[PDB]
RNA sequence: UCUACCCAUGUCCAGGGUGAAGUUCAGGUAACACUGAAUGGAGGCCCGAACCCACGCACGUUGAAAAGUGCGGGGAUGAGG
RNA sequence: AUGAGUAGCGAAAGAGGGGUGAGAAUCCCCUCCACCGAAUGCCUAAGGUUUCCUGAGGAAGGCUCGUCCGCUCAGGGUUAGUCGGGACCUAAGCCGAGGCCGAAAGGCGUAGGCGAUGGACAACAGGUUGAUAUUCCUGUACCACCUCCUCACCAUUUGAGCAAUGGGGGGACGCAGGAGGAUAGGGUAAGCGCGGUAUUGGAUAUCCGCGUCCAAGCAGUUAGGCUGGGAAAUAGGCAAAUCCGUUUCCCAAAGGCUGAGCUGUGAUGGCGAGCGCGAAGUUCCUGAUUCCACACUGCCAAGAAAAGCCUCUAGCGAGGUGAGAGGUGCCCGUACCGCAAACCGACACAGGUAGGCGAGGAGAGAAUCCUAAGGUGAUCGAGAGAACUCUCGUUAAGGAACUCGGCAAAAUGACCCCGUAACUUCGGGAGAAGGGGUGCUCUGUUAGGGUGCAAGCCCGAGAGAGCCGCAGUGAAUAGGCCCAGGCGACUGUUUAGCAAAAACACAGGUCUCUGCGAAGCCGUAAGGCGAAGUAUAGGGGCUGACGCCUGCCCGGU
RNA sequence: UGAUAUUGAAUGUUGGUUUGACCUUCUAACCCGCCGCCCUUAUCGGGCGGGGAGACAGUGUCAGGUGGGCAGUUUGA
């Protein structure tokens, strides 16, 4: 599962890791590779939108089907891979027709299990249905809000989305947060909790590590002066000194609901 | 000391240089301006 | 276009009499032209065989008169190696 | 073209030391646990040159210098330069 | 003008003899001496743009002089199919037909195209002038292309052959560690050759000095490295398929890709001590920071693209394929400086300036000291040797009484052996502390190891005897240590140019938001980051490792 | 946040005089950073076909609230 370092040393002390016992190999299909470029949080007009991103190990994407439109054709797992775009692994599937892919990698996925995504096939872990044939009480990933365009949803490590009933062409359906929500029923979805089920218990130790993963330092605005952040100021340590606590931007942030009021998925939504 | 002033050519004249001043509109006044005084040297 | 336009003059020194002894000959050139025309310019004109040609370009010398302080014309100079059995130049 | 940050691609880090995880052996245990060696070679690890930075002093303070020099100093395979 | 002929004349060893010249500390030559030597040396960028070389000159500049030059005048000097870059590839980014937005201007952006700092790509070894040279000359080669030609083969419609701007493969990749192999290089250890055997006491050999090589290409070979192969069938590889991919069968080492380097040639030449000529030109040892090679192993933070190349068919296909012979091969740059007096710093400025090579002894070492190769003696001097200032060295007895304060300085310092505490997150503390020993000779070419066929070269623990000194890491360099406390867990970052910190950050914790056209953010908007992600994620706030905990109030906001 | 224009077709409902309002429903408007085909070797857009949502949203005009996020200013002798 995972493992705990020794402390050696300051850094090293309370560093954990993954095993990485579910992997199989080391190298990817350079047919599925495609290239990245880090953007730190800049944008098109160049200036900066978003914090803390920036200056960590290169990477190369690792193309994926979150659409599973092959149907009737069943493929075979062939690999278990890392992905450092994602909290997951992904697994490397064969077809009969000689195709290839990449998909996530839900939890008791095993090397020579087969697979299939079109709506007769079984309801069995890694295979990919339409919510209409999928019955109550499963458990679900990639799950897609239009027809077509692949999953935009439970794809992370370690989550699962229940099913709990219908309505004819729209489906009632359970969220990690907690939410439920109406989805079209001819929308797609794979089956089975996501694979590596233990990403969040991890102890990252140290600051270089995030560097690493590409995480750039975060400054409270405690210490800011008030030009740069509302709670920026002050002589001496200082509390936040107004109503709310407040963004740079002037916005506040505990409790203040975001979503917007007038928008439209609010009726398929249920709950939360 | 390290100083100002690092020369390269290339990057003097892909910023300062007729081409970029062409470009945009401002950069063809300044090439107006720069003109109707008479400078010899009217740009990079 | 004629070879007559194409080259312009000789070079005369201490440098063009070693290497004239040595068959290969100098000229200087105007500063667009190539090697393959000078070639044919020479044979062309003196009705004499190329071995190889080399070719080079200077800058153009600063000087001074009084205040001013303009500049050297530009020069493109070029030496050909004639062949054996070759005929030689004036 | 300084400088802050970022992107892409390259490049530099003399030598020496410590000795982890894992593996094997032996003891040990019902099994383990645990213990001792060998291998192993990790580390924002150690000492310390290049390199980088600037704490302590002195000097200079119409300077060699519009921010330095000298003697020491810190980091020196990682948030590196 | 004064200040005042005052300050300064910008780190650093020079002296002498000759010469030149009207005129010499300052220019040239010689001899000694001294400095550098992981640099003050060789290459080479960016940048400079003639400063290069030669010959004249000394009005200015040179912090003085000047017969001199990075100054002034004249002249001259830079030679490429293979080097670097273009007629090849693309990243980031930029431009952007049409288009989307927008008071205008313009912004965004597709196709497409620019764009190296990367990829791919045919030539080296010797001379050469005052100045260029893997460019010129001499040798030997290679790459691409062309046919007036020669040869061999194949075929003209199943018609041999060619290769898509298409497909596939490959290119194509991280970081660390370590063994191996080889080589540059180094040693002079042998052996060889050349020269000398000297005057200070001594030495004919048991001596001294100097040198002891040669590519690219071609043929062969290899340490090794990778890679499982063969036969059929195919829901895919935007059209197709003998190529890919997938599956099933038969074999299990062979095969292929590679491969540093090595051997012969190249070499009936060149180089070469030394004197236009020219001897020996081998072996042994050591041995990389370099190559095999990101090859292997391990690790996670999971490590560019495209084109060259190969192949597939599609298509073109009536003359082709191969070899030889002959022939063609463009543009830009090429001087010179490049830790410097030519660059950036206003200066001939004690500063800064990417990268490659990088010697020997002692040495772990590019440290350090002294020296090679090679380069410098530094743009004012001589002369007295006082107060004072600076940088340094010694010091009686004392020993921190000085002092805000042991600031500064001194002291310690290397290697080996013994020994090493409270505490602890059990890893450390810890080089704790603290003690002790180091030199030379002989046993001894040692016990022993590496190499070697052996001889013969390298490494060299330990003890025994002994010898010297005040003193044996005899020089330079290389911890001062301990007790306790506060703050911050730590490594890190910061007020370039007063403040390095208890500040910032940090991993960790917690709260909240956000269901994906998220949320937030930029923008008038389009368009974007977020994210080619999807609540084990992303954003924001507060707190700050770890351990024990984090109590009461929702009245007010 | 509301009114109004884009923004129309119905079934009901309740009001006073047909009428407007309200709830449901539909689709053809509008929208889609959903799919397929062609433009076209194109992740732009734009035409067709579907699909989904739907007279909502979005946008324009008007109005109210909030609003140190931002600006201009005052803060006596």
């Amino acid at each position: 599962a995972i493992k705990k370092y020794k402390p050696t040393s300051n850094g090293r002390r309370g560093m954990t890791t993954s095993d990485f016992a579910e992997i199989t190999t080391d190298k990817p299909e350079k047919s599925l590779l495609a290239p990245l470029h880090k953007k730190g949080g800049r944008n098109n007009q160049g200036k900066l939108t978003v914090r803390h991103q920036g200056g960590g190990h290169k990477r190369q994407y690792r193309v994926i089907d979150f659409k599973r439109d092959k149907d009737g054709i069943p493929g075979r797992v062939a690999t278990v891979e890392y992905d450092p775009n994602r909290s997951a692994n992904i697994a490397l599937i064969n077809y009969a027709d000689g195709e290839k892919r990449y998909i996530l990698a839900p939890k008791g996925i095993q090397v020579g299990t087969e697979i299939m995504s079109g709506p007769e096939a079984d309801i069995k872990v890694g295979n990919a249905l339409p919510l209409i044939n999928i019955p109550v009480g499963t458990v679900v990933h990639n799950i897609e809000l239009k027809p077509g365009k692949g999953g935009q949803l439970v794809r992370s490590a370690g989550t699962s989305a229940q099913v709990l009933g219908k309505e004819g062409k729209y489906v009632l359906v359970r969220l990690n947060s907690g939410e439920v929500r109406m989805i079209l029923s001819a929308c797609r979805a794979s089956i089975g909790q996501v694979g590596n089920e233990q990403h969040e218990l991890i102890n990252i130790g140290k600051a270089g590590r995030s560097r690493w993963k590409g995480i750039r330092p975060t400054v409270r605005g405690s210490v800011m002066n008030p030009n740069d952040h509302p709670h920026g100021g002050g002589e001496g340590r200082a509390p936040i000194g107004r109503k709310s606590p407040m963004s740079p931007w002037g916005k506040p942030t505990l409790g203040f609901k975001t979503r917007k009021k007038k928008n439209k998925s609010d009726k398929f939504i249920v709950r939360r | 000391m390290k100083r100002t002033f690092q020369p390269n050519n290339r990057k003097r004249s892909k910023v300062h240089g007729f081409r970029s001043r062409m470009s945009s509109k401002n950069g063809r006044l300044v090439l107006a301006r720069r003109r109707r005084k008479g400078r010899k040297v009217l740009s990079a | 276009k004629d070879p007559r336009d194409v080259l312009k003059r000789p070079v005369i020194t201490e440098r063009s009499a070693d290497l004239m002894t040595e068959k290969k000959y100098t000229f200087e050139v105007d500063v667009r032209a190539n090697k393959t025309e000078v070639k044919d310019a020479v044979e062309s004109i003196f009705g004499v065989k190329v071995d190889k040609v080399n070719i080079m370009n200077y800058k153009g010398k600063s000087k001074r008169v009084g205040r001013y302080t303009g500049m050297t014309s530009r020069r493109r100079k070029a030496i050909v190696k004639l062949t054996a059995d070759s005929k030689e130049i004036e």
